[PDB]
């Protein structure tokens, strides 16, 4: 189970 | 040995060296003079959102007097605040403005006004890899293997300009009208020569050494070659959970599980490029980039052909004609407002 939509990529995690 | 073959691929090695000393030198005459302010807004009609992500959103545009038509990435310059916001919104414009690859999207014009930033680049009616991908499931060994072959050719040439992508995934990976890639969004990239530090990318991407916070380099992207091509032939990613945390768990312990259908030249490979440890890593080694292009799951790939587009692609998307916008899905639309007072201006001075 794992997300399925697009991914925003995190500019400062 | 394995070649009774070799010297053809050494003459095919010195050949490569040969093309990216050139290709470092056109690189770096772009990269010391970029262009800057070479259009503006009232000179496209702007038609569809195409997708969106941080700071704004990339719309089909139309020409006015040409009536060619164009991919409009614009960002709310009130949206860019961190401080590796910004600094990453211009690496992608400096970046984009000097590269020149045959799977890389062509930056043709960019501007500013006083709240949004601008960068018109050409339009890839093809849609992105990642709905197609979610639509057929995965893609076969082979299919996988020709788009494969077109990214670690991409970082081949990326990284001889000490450049790093960053944000690799299906999502920013487009389908051209002969059923190639274009690699579009640029917002992670950089030029680093050594190591760098920003805690940035994508969850399910992340090298282990960036969770880690460590100093990292350019294996990062080979790395995330790794995820790309398990994600492609299985239909979802190694790493896979519903919580950023969760995933980074994952990632750094060293496991990943592959379908029963993988055949075991690409487990093999996947192991070598999904290799927490860097002084294992495909891409990372003596060798460089050549472990990976000699690797036995490439043995049928013709490097050359690729690059030359002299191969048969495994799916040509459908095109009804210039401007459709069929294969990209439909994304909420906001009236772009340009305020009477500039903002943020010196932050985006260079841009
Ligand atoms: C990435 C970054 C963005 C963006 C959108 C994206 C998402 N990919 C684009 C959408 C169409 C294909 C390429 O709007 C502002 O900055």
């Amino acid at each position: 189970a794992g997300r399925t939509g697009r991914r925003q990529a995190i500019h400062d995690i | 040995g394995h070649m009774g073959a070799a010297a053809k691929k050494g003459s095919e090695q010195e050949s490569v060296k040969e093309f990216l000393a050139k290709a470092k030198e056109e690189f770096l005459k772009k990269w010391e003079s970029p262009s800057q302010n070479t259009a503006q807004l009232d000179h496209f009609d702007r038609i569809k959102t195409l997708g969106t992500g941080s700071f704004g959103r990339v719309m089909l545009v139309k020409h006015k007097e040409t009536g060619n038509h164009y991919a409009m990435k614009i960002l709310d310059k009130q949206k860019v605040v961190k401080l590796k916001q910004i600094e990453h919104t211009l690496n992608e414009k400096r970046i984009l403005q000097a590269v020149n690859f045959p799977f890389l999207v062509k930056l043709e014009f960019s501007f500013k006004d006083n709240s949004n930033l601008y960068m018109v680049m050409e339009y890839v009616p093809g849609g992105e890899m990642f709905s197609h991908l979610r639509r057929i499931g995965r893609f076969s060994e082979p299919h996988a293997r020709f788009y494969a072959a077109q990214i670690v050719l991409t970082f081949e040439y990326l990284h001889s300009l000490d450049l790093i992508y960053r944000d690799l995934k299906p999502e920013n990976l487009l389908i051209d009208q002969q059923g190639y890639i274009q690699v579009t969004d640029f917002g992670f990239a950089k030029r680093v020569k050594g190591r760098t530090w920003t805690l940035c990318g994508t969850p399910e991407y992340l090298a282990p050494e960036i969770i880690l916070s460590k100093g990292y380099n350019k294996a990062v992207d080979w790395w995330a070659l790794g995820v790309l091509i398990y994600e492609m032939a299985a239909g979802y990613p190694p790493f896979f959970a519903d919580q950023p945390i969760q995933i980074y768990e994952k990632i750094v312990s060293g496991k990943v599980r592959f379908p029963s259908h993988f055949s075991s030249d690409l487990k093999d490979l996947l192991r070598n490029l999904l290799q927490v440890d860097l002084t294992k890593r495909f891409g990372n080694l003596k060798n460089g980039v050549n472990d990976i292009k000699n690797h036995k799951w490439f043995a049928t790939t013709d490097w050359i052909a690729i690059y030359q587009r002299k191969v048969e692609a495994p799916f040509i998307p459908k095109f009804k004609g210039p401007g459709d916008t069929s294969n990209f899905d439909d994304y909420e639309e906001e009236e772009i407002r340009v305020s009477i007072n500039e903002k943020c201006g010196k932050e985006f001075t260079e841009f």
